[PDB]
């Protein structure tokens, strides 16, 4: 249950119509917001840091509990300039965590590669106006129910068995050219999933040992407000209303997460930020909601 | 070229109505309006058209809302028109959202009221519709006002009206009154609540085409679990089995009348035009029921009847949202049994626990570590055991 932050460095407009800067980082747990805000976090990035320190700062570490058995849940929080895709996906030269990931994890794999008697395989969809589309392959709306043992099981969803690194981001590449068009559409969530089969040394060949898995989620553009004028709008204010004040953090994303939001769970949100007075309004709103998220 | 303008306007309009099929070339019949407007400047209608000429230009000055100049045009046809049609309190209400996307909620609302109050003072199909959207869109102003019950008096005037025409689908009806009950349970007003799924129930005379039962079974339960806490006004574990201990009055003349004064307003609510509130008729015996004693069977058979359909979602679910259901409609029926205040009725107690035992099963199949899901379902069996505790 981890809050962070990565503020992206300044464009040319910003710089040529010199904006104010609104975003001061301080130190890893502190950033000022303007107001004089003091956040605190769990951890912040500033301007400058590269892929590989907000992969081994945060995803690396994390993966020590994962390879001991819990589950994750991985949150790109953020708007539209966020830098959230650049962040997962990456550039060639700057490829993101989901890369360096299974890079990190290809170095698990020959850790336990004698080791254990396992087997890993990944997943990965859309999730687009609370629909699900396998983004692995060109399907339609998937079906999430619960399988023999509970688990929530994207019916219709496919599972890959890469080896190499060229396929690893070969693959995400692939992935992320199947997302719905807005450039990627700021409405677009992605969501990833690890799976590690693992069987300890000691253990029988047909030791029943559990599986750890990783979701990683890409979420869509952050940016109270008017609704839709439609009458199924309206039945869903209705049903708002109905609702009790929840007044949590917190859709179908929480039904793919129902069992990944519990316990065993290795839950952490990243708010990728823009330093400019032009989106000082959702910046306020994103460190507040960061603060309902702590 | 008046008829030529309104020639090209209405081709215009048309198109307004039409990779990315609106906004590029609207916003050019945008102009080719203004174009129009040109030549206008009797002259009294004139400058009533005129309002409708900037209004349509308002109404074109949308590109995703990013033309605020329509604001500007929207507020001058407003001063146009003020000295005297229904178009006008449409204007008033996307005045209103632009303030929305400002955030100025209040005069919003404001212009809301007026929309409201001028149809009123003065006492065949656009405005049929308008008016009941208008309603909805109080509603939106009214989460954010937190304004619960008036939002709720205009969600059942939007449910007449949509009775009233042929706005029609039972999914939709059923979620309604869903939400409605439930709005009323948050409200304590049971007893309004009590014909609206049932009167939805007739609706449904006319996918979720049969998985929607189930949510329509909840609700069915919601009614007898608070119908229940009605009971529980003179909560079990406070007193025997004997009630009334309490004023008796349960059909009191002077509650009858009470209710009736307050009828005068839920007959209004009863929507069913004298037809259907025949149906709601059949309905009322049903909406009869308010705070029951010695009726646990037939408060079981309540139910039982609503239970048969929730069996229908026991078989919907795949043994996940199943035991949900179960669980709440076990604690449901075991609640009636608390009613039920009798030592010599313990047996329903027993078969709510062989549910229960049904429901041990699940938790072997939950290799997920939901332990407080687990927990929880073991807290059940804790209730079950409780009730023996309690023969015991
Ligand atoms: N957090 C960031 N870190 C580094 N560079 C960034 C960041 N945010 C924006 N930039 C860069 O500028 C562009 C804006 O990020 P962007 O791709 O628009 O986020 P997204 O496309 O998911 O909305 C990207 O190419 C990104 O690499
Ligand atoms: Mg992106």
């Amino acid at each position: 249950m981890k809050v962070v932050v990565r503020v992206r460095p300044e464009n040319t407009k910003e710089k040529a119509a010199g904006f104010h800067k609104v975003v001061h980082v301080v130190d890893k747990h502190i950033l000022v917001f303007d107001k004089d805000l003091k956040f605190v976090f769990d951890a912040v990035f500033d301007e400058t840091s590269t892929q590989s320190e907000v992969f081994e700062h945060t995803t690396k570490p994390i993966l020590r509990s994962f390879l001991n058995g819990y589950n994750c849940t991985v949150l790109a929080y953020g708007a539209t300039g966020a830098g959230k895709t650049h962040t997962m996906l990456g550039s060639a030269d700057e490829p993101g965590v989901m890369y360096l990931t299974m890079l990190h994890l290809y170095k698990c794999m020959d850790e336990i590669k004698e080791e254990k008697i396992c087997s890993t395989a990944v997943s990965y969809l859309e999730v687009y106006n609370e629909q699900i589309r396998d983004l692995l392959v060109n399907s339609g709306p998937l079906a999430v129910r619960e399988d023999t043992q509970k688990g929530v099981v994207v019916h219709g969803l496919t599972l890959h068995q890469p080896k190499s690194s060229e396929e690893i981001l070969h693959l995400l590449d692939n992935g992320n050219k199947n997302r719905t068009q807005h450039a990627t559409s700021s409405r677009s969530h992605a969501v990833f999933q690890i799976y590690l089969r693992q069987q300890d040394k000691t253990a029988s060949i047909n030791q029943n040992v559990r599986i750890a898995k990783m979701s990683l989620i890409d979420l869509a553009g952050s940016e109270r407000f008017v609704e839709g004028t439609n009458i199924n709008r309206s039945l869903l204010a209705l049903g708002n209303v109905i609702n009790a004040l929840a007044d949590s953090k917190r859709s179908k994303l929480t039904r793919l997460l129902k069992d990944s939001l519990g316990g065993n769970c290795q839950t952490i949100m990243i708010a990728a930020v823009s330093p400019s007075s032009v989106f000082y309004d959702d910046t306020y709103n994103t460190l507040k909601y960061a603060n309902r998220a702590k | 070229p008046w008829a030529e303008v309104c020639e090209k306007f209405q081709a215009a309009l048309a198109l307004s109505r039409v990779p990315y099929k609106s906004k590029y070339s609207a916003r050019a019949l945008l102009e080719e309006v203004k174009a129009l407007l040109g030549p206008a400047p009797p002259v009294a209608q004139r400058a009533v058209r005129l309002a409708v000429i900037e209004f349509h230009l308002g109404v074109n000055h949308i590109d995703t809302e990013e033309l605020s100049a329509g604001e500007e045009h929207l507020v001058k046809c407003l001063r146009l028109l003020r000295r005297y049609i229904s178009l006008c309190i449409q204007a008033q209400n996307n005045l209103g959202i632009l303030w929305s996307e400002r955030e100025e909620i209040e005069t919003a609302q404001a212009y809301l009221e007026s929309s409201e109050a001028l149809y009123n003072q003065y006492m065949s199909k656009r405005f049929e519709k308008v008016y009941t959207h208008n309603l909805y869109y109080l509603a939106q102003v009214y989460q954010h006002l937190e304004m619960f019950e008036k939002a709720a008096h205009y969600c059942h005037s939007t449910l007449k009206r949509q009775l009233e025409h042929n706005a029609y689908h039972p999914i939709e009806w059923a979620i309604n009154a869903a939400t409605l009950s439930q709005f009323y349970i948050n409200k304590l007003c049971f007893m309004e609540a009590r014909h609206c799924l049932s009167a939805a129930n007739v609706i449904f005379g006319q996918e979720l085409y049969h998985q929607r039962k189930g949510e329509i079974a909840r609700c069915w339960i919601k009614y007898c679990l608070t119908l229940m806490q009605n009971a529980q006004l003179s909560m079990q574990d406070n007193i025997g089995e004997l009630d009334l201990d309490k004023q008796s009055e349960l059909r009191a003349l002077r509650k009858k009348e009470l209710d009736e004064e307050e009828s005068i307003r839920k007959k209004a609510v009863q929507f069913g035009t004298g037809e259907l509130c025949d149906a709601i008729s059949a309905v009322e015996e049903k909406v009869s029921y308010l705070r029951p004693l010695d009726f646990e069977e037939a408060r079981e058979l309540f139910l039982l009847g609503q239970h048969y359909v929730f069996e229908a979602k026991e078989f919907f679910q795949i043994d996940g949202y199943v035991t949900d259901h179960i669980e709440v409609v076990q604690d449901h029926s075991a609640l009636f049994k608390v009613l039920a205040f009798f030592e010599t009725d313990m047996e329903r107690r027993c078969k709510m626990h062989k549910r229960r035992i049904a429901m041990l099963e699940p938790l072997t199949v939950d290799l997920n570590p939901q332990y407080y899901l687990l927990v929880n379902r073991q807290i059940q069996f804790e209730i079950a055991h409780a009730y023996y505790d309690m023969m015991d």
